[PDB]
């Protein structure tokens, strides 16, 4: 794997993701002193070939996590109606062994907007994900 | 005193018997550790089948002395 | 590497199907357009029809062929013909190097659909007389209590199922167990040790160990009635616990397949069970398990429940990972699609059925075996049939003490009677191969000379006319 | 079978073609203690009847390398998603062969640019085939 | 026929004119005739929506082989 | 010479002999470390009842050779 300095130029975004997501994850505490959750979901987006498949991968190994990694594409192609508990699977085999980081790649591919949808499989995993995504409010 | 009970599986019953009671306590004492009814029970001694109304005394069964259990029904 | 003599020829025949013409045929009478073209012989629409509820795997490893090889180069020699697999890998191939830190879905094992086999191993189970699986029985009508035992026999082709082999038997073992009046068990460890030996014989004779059987009777009131019904559409058609004993039994026993990637595989292995019918009889059935889910899961995840029907799935301790199970069943109201989030799946899905039947007694090819099927079998020591030397002088006797060589070798043809000599190892072990070898071939009257002639089988009547 | 002497005219398009096919597996040292990876995609155009197919065919025969074969309109599904899941199952068996070339004629027939189609199953084809060959770290 | 085995749902066609080949490489001297090739082979416009391909690919790979005389 | 006295029970003993000697002092053998008396110990070789006033150069016994011993069970 990757280490964490391996990565120049995205100092800026490395800080603001440093204490998102690490500093957090390895302390379960100064939140609950201070009477605010920490947040329970980051959005990385910009130009591709700048680091983000790469970032992720970096931030999650020399941190100590789980690191739960799931691939856009890779999901949906099933059949009979079973992408939505390899979803289901997928977060709660998770918080069975807490702390762990989630790290969905290409989610561009899984949720379009409700004006180009496609058959109904793919309405089938957006409000899956919707639902699942609501239920970790339990810190 | 001692006994040792065999079946048929290579498996050898440890059970504490009297030297002067019936042989229909120790059917009951087999049917304690395990479950299995005492009438279609049977002990064969040496190829002798041992009746349950007599005693260890004259079959002269000594101490620790190897025994068979086999299973078989009247009307089955 | 070599497969069976029996696994060559189905692969070499190609088993098409021909048709005639049809109205419904527009060209000339020499040629085929669609309807009147060769029908392959995987085809599920023409096994339905003739009422075949399964694809004839030789047939089912043709139509995989055709995926593997094409017109296209490829220049590949695949053959996708592999157990697939639920297990873990550990490597991955990613960043999430162990499983207790990481898991993604390239090595996750997706969710099971639980979809039923479409192709069996062995197509028919067929039997050899119907006077050796009596003293099967027998063995419960003296002591009334269930029994157990393990088939040998052989195989070869099947005519009525295209593509198909069938299964024959020739002789039943009996190895040493606990008889009980709910069920049975015995112990794994006297029994391995006791079928190593019975497999050496099995060579020199022709034979293997591809089947077993068990009883499960329930008498009613013994008077008009045979049986209880205890399996029937409602009940359980194999109860889960017997389930684990066929799932170890196929995996000691692997088929060798120059297909497969590892050297083995789609074992052919027989369980039946002795349970009667619905409505009077004591009629028998076999059926057997599922390469494609069943048989994998079952060296980590099988678990016992209390429900005949259904297998309780347990839970996972940091290296025994298991997917969802899912099925489709009726709720209150309609028919809706897959609910299981809940343990106890059935395991009656898991099971294909097989075709049980006895061949007629006005001809045959051969029956091998067939002596007087009364001799006292080897550990039936629940019955009194466990007899010493005593037998011999009853059974065989080289009868009336000068026996006619064709009355003599008939006798001497008997499974359990030649298990029982060699045990005593009286002759030498060049003078028992041709001993069993001239009894179970034809043309035995010049070798049968040969064995009176012995100065072995001199000593064996001559040590048991002095003993009783 | 053909070979390299099969086909003439492109004398200067074959021996620039096979130092990145010949160098990866024949003699692979050159590119340690030198920092970077070997290639993997090489990309050739041109008009129908010039010889692609001809030239794949070439190379693949004089190596004894695991030659595979992807066609354009043949892997191409609207069930469930199954183009999804047979790119990345011809992708695994070549990886079980070493040493392997797979190859994949009519290209712009699988997931063209989006300015016609934009919506349809093949923007989640091409970026199944993103992830799908950034994650060759075999060497 | 054109208009027959190119209506079915993409799935049989291909192993139709996989058993076409076949059948007329085992009974040779063999003709093949087909009519309606429009049906089946199309041209490529601004108005995609149809199948239009798995049929006539399978063409192209069973027709540039079985060439050895 | 090296011998395998074999009882009707399998059972198989090495015992002593010469080439030249009577089988009575193979019966005198079995009457020391078994305690049989001679009317009880039958022995048979090459399908004959080897008789108690005979030698091994009659049946032709060799060295490393197998004998076969009957032993009489009775109740009465
Ligand atoms: N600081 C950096 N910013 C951008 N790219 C980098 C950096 N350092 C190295 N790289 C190179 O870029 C690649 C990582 O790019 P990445 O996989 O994130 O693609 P992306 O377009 O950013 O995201 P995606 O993988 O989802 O397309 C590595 O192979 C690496 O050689
Ligand atoms: N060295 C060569 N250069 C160019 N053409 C050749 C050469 N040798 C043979 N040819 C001819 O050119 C044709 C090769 O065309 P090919 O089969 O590659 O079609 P293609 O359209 O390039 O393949 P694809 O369908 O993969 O694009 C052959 O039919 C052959 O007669
Ligand atoms: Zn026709
Ligand atoms: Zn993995």
């Amino acid at each position: 794997e990757v280490g964490y300095d391996d990565i120049g130029g995205c100092r800026k975004q490395m800080a603001q993701i440093r204490e998102m997501v690490e500093l957090p994850l390895r302390h379960p505490q100064l939140f609950k002193a201070i009477g605010i959750k920490p947040p329970r979901g980051v959005l990385m987006y910009g130009p591709p070939g700048t680091g983000k498949t790469l970032m992720a991968r970096a931030v999650a190994n020399e941190t100590g996590a789980f690191f739960f990694l799931i691939n856009g594409p890779e999901v949906m192609s099933k059949m009979a109606g079973e992408s939505e508990s390899n979803l289901r699977k997928a977060f709660e085999e998770a918080e069975k062994n807490a702390p762990a980081i989630i790290f969905i790649d290409e989610i561009d591919s899984i949720a379009p907007k409700r004006d180009k949808t496609n058959g109904e499989v793919e309405r089938r995993v957006v409000s899956q994900l919707l639902t699942l995504m609501d239920g970790m409010k339990a810190r | 005193m001692q006994i040792f009970v065999k079946t048929l599986t290579g498996k050898t019953i440890t059970l504490e018997v009297e030297s002067s009671d019936t042989i229909d306590n120790v059917k009951s004492k087999i049917q304690d550790k395990e479950g299995i009814p005492p009438d279609q029970q049977r002990l064969i001694f040496a190829g002798k089948q041992l009746e349950d109304g007599r005693t260890l005394s004259d079959y002269n069964i000594q101490k620790e002395s190897t025994l068979h259990l086999v299973l078989r029904l009247r009307g089955g | 590497i070599k497969e069976l003599a029996v696994d060559e020829e189905l692969e070499k025949e190609d088993g098409l199907i021909p048709r005639q013409k049809s109205k419904l045929c527009k060209h000339g009478d020499r040629g085929m357009c669609e309807y009147c073209s060769p029908l392959p012989p995987w085809d599920k629409e023409y096994h339905e029809k003739n009422k075949i509820k399964h694809i004839s795997f030789h047939s089912y490893l043709k139509k995989l062929n055709e995926n593997a090889n094409k017109k296209e180069n490829g220049s590949s020699y695949i053959s996708p013909l592999s157990e697939p697999d639920f297990r873990i890998n550990k490597r991955c191939h990613n960043g999430h190097e162990p499983w207790p830190r990481g898991i993604c879905s390239k090595c996750q094992p997706s969710a099971i659909t639980l979809q039923q086999q479409e192709f069996r191993m062995v197509d028919h189970v067929e039997f050899q007389k119907s006077e050796i699986i009596n003293e099967f029985i027998q063995a419960w009508r003296y002591t009334g209590m269930q029994r157990f035992g393990y088939m040998y026999g052989s195989y070869s082709k099947y005519d009525n199922t295209p593509l198909g082999i069938k299964a024959v038997v020739e002789a039943i073992y009996e190895p040493p167990q606990h008889d009980e009046q709910d069920g049975l068990t015995m112990d794994v460890e006297q029994v391995k040790n006791e079928m190593l030996q019975i497999d050496r014989q099995a060579q020199e004779m022709g034979l293997s160990r591809i089947g077993l059987i068990f009883t499960d009777l329930s008498d009613a009131g013994a008077g008009d009635g045979s049986v209880f019904c205890k399996r029937h559409k409602d009940s359980f058609f194999l109860s889960s616990l017997e389930v684990i004993m066929a799932a170890r039994h196929q995996t000691r026993h692997p088929n060798v397949s120059k297909y497969s990637e590892q050297g083995f595989f789609s074992s052919k292995f027989v369980t039946c069970v002795i349970s009667g019918n619905l409505e009077g009889e004591i009629d028998i059935s076999s059926y057997q398990v599922s390469t494609e889910a069943e048989a994998l899961v079952t060296a980590d995840m099988i678990s016992g429940s209390t429900f005949p029907s259904m297998a309780y799935i347990n839970d996972t301790t940091d290296e025994r990972y298991v997917p969802e199970i899912f099925y489709m069943k009726s709720n209150e109201y309609g028919i809706t699609v897959k609910e299981n989030a809940k343990p106890a799946f059935p395991v009656d899905y898991l099971l294909v059925t097989l075709t049980h039947g006895f061949p007629n007694t006005d001809t045959e090819t051969n029956s091998k075996f067939v002596s007087s099927t009364g001799f006292p079998w080897s550990n039936r020591q629940a019955m009194g049939q466990s007899q010493d030397y005593q037998e011999l002088k009853k059974y065989l006797f080289n009868v009336a003490s000068s026996g006619d060589f064709n009355l003599l070798h008939e006798k001497i043809s008997n499974f359990h009677l030649l298990l029982y000599i060699n045990s005593l190892q009286i002759l030498s072990p060049d003078e028992w191969k041709l001993l069993i070898e001239s009894a179970v071939k034809n043309e035995w009257e010049e070798s049968l000379l040969k064995l009176v002639s012995s100065a072995g089988w001199q000593t064996l009547v001559m040590i048991l006319q002095e003993s009783g």
